[PDB]
């Protein structure tokens, strides 16, 4: 009984973190096979004016790179641009390379952040991609290159390398092909995050997780129609609901239908914060259905 | 109590 | 920027988890050097009626144990009782044993849970020892033996092995000497938890991090004296604050004194007014000043 925003174990990912230095810039890289990936602004000079990354690569000296795993430095064979990342060929294989894939995540999906500094893992936590493609993270200067990941069937699924902070805990990374999430630029210029809406699908996963754990003080007796709730959601900063069949697994375990939970959501929005649900803010949208099931039953 |  | 209840990386602890199976009971153990620690109720015949643990140990058959780290299977050389734990000597050394110490954590201290299932690490989260000596975890049946730990300067400080649940967000372990936290018993009996009190020092760390992160709407324009607050606290579910000294460093980065936050606490107590603070709608004592400084500054 209970529910916690958990992080999948980090050990397989820890062995792939390297320190990447260039000039007076140092950040984190991901070492898989004989390639290190890392944000391309490690080669940037100015940190307030637009950066011509292509010119920076044109004048790059490979010996100016200093790449280390623990106390062991690697020889740099080549560099190539990969969107907002650099792909750095190194002269040695990482013998601890896990089995892995790349996958881009979409808004509302959960993954794990391994926050790294100076090529070393310092903490691990779970995040959920917000509707404006930022994550509610905890990063200070030096965290760039921190990997996001999910573990599925012995396979590490890399989805995120940290790039920048827009404001507050609004953090922005790229996927592993170098595409920035949300389209934000890796330029030190003035950009604003879009608005963000609560993922109603995620709130429902959380509410079902509450029911399975015996928390029922919030559960309406009356139901509300999907369309009625949708009309309300768009004026109350929550996303609309398309299909209720994705919650079939929870219907089959609680007897409770989504329409009762949508009525509870509106009443919880009416007295927002009057009581916690499982020690969490009611209407927390950081839990997905998969997370809930994986945590609750397995 | 539940012994887990 | 950003405050997140986080966990230290689980890598070094992950290699110390074993599955400990006896008869039809299975749970997790911690394998350090040539010793495996695990909750003693794995040798109980049923966890539904009172257990004579001494009896079960005396009739125990070593060959009935199956202890494995993956498919490394460990032969059992000996078994001894260590409070609410079993100290099992095994025939192989865990070569990946980290440098480690044992330490009993006190209320208001944070540590990490590596939540384990069937002898394998399943996830990791930070927790804080509540004043009633329980933690707000997420353990299902078969998670007993999950270790709690901190990491300081390459040393793993083990402080917790999960034992039991006495409520939905209410979990109890033993330290690695076998002493149950809070003195609860490893028996399926009527025990309830003591009332909890918010650790005011931790709440103040949280509210400082809120200010640092640009959340200020809740900040009181009044002030209350520490002595005054402490008399209010003992009647409203909060610990007294003893040393205001550790917030000197925080009251510089912000122009906010402890006495200002302490007035804010009284109003925020039982009310955030429809709003949130760094996602929270209720005062949290899960962050220590140490945690918060590490997260905002790296120091």
């Amino acid at each position: 009984a209970g529910l916690r925003k958990m992080a999948q174990p980090s050990g397989v990912v820890e062995k792939c973190i390297v320190r990447v230095c260039y000039g007076n810039m140092a950040l984190n890289g991901l070492w898989l096979g004989d390639t290190v990936m890392c944000p391309r602004h490690v080669i940037a000079s100015s940190t307030t004016s637009t950066i011509d990354y292509d010119y920076a690569l044109s004048v790059l000296r490979l010996h100016n790179f200093s790449i280390s795993s623990g106390n062991v430095f690697l020889g740099v064979v080549g560099v190539t641009m990969r969107g907002a990342l650099l792909q750095i060929k190194v002269n040695q294989n990482n013998v601890h390379t896990p089995k892995y894939t790349y996958r881009t995540v979409r808004p509302g999906e959960s993954f794990n952040i391994l926050a790294c500094y100076d090529g070393a893992a310092a903490g691990v936590y779970g995040v959920n991609m917000r509707s404006n493609y930022t994550i509610r993270g905890s990063f200070i200067n030096g965290a760039a290159g921190s990997p996001g990941y999910n573990i599925n069937n012995g396979t590490v699924e890399f989805c995120y390398l940290h790039q920048l902070e827009l404001g507050s805990g609004c953090h922005v990374g790229s996927d592993l092909d170098g595409v920035m999430y949300g389209g934000y630029e890796d330029q030190p210029t003035l950009q604003v995050e879009g608005a963000s809406s609560l993922f109603t699908e995620n709130v429902l996963a959380f509410l079902y997780a509450a029911l399975i754990n015996g928390s029922t003080w919030w559960l309406s007796s009356s139901r509300i129609a999907v369309d009625r709730f949708n009309e309300w959601a768009v004026h109350n900063g929550m996303t609309t609901v398309v299909n209720t069949d994705c919650f079939s697994i929870f219907a089959a375990k609680t007897g409770v239908d989504v329409q009762r939970l949508l009525a509870s959501i509106q009443s919880l929005h009416k007295n927002f914060g009057g009581k916690q649900i499982l020690g969490y803010t009611s209407l927390t949208d950081e839990f997905t259905t998969g997370e809930v099931i994986r945590q609750m039953y397995g | 109590g539940v012994n887990l």
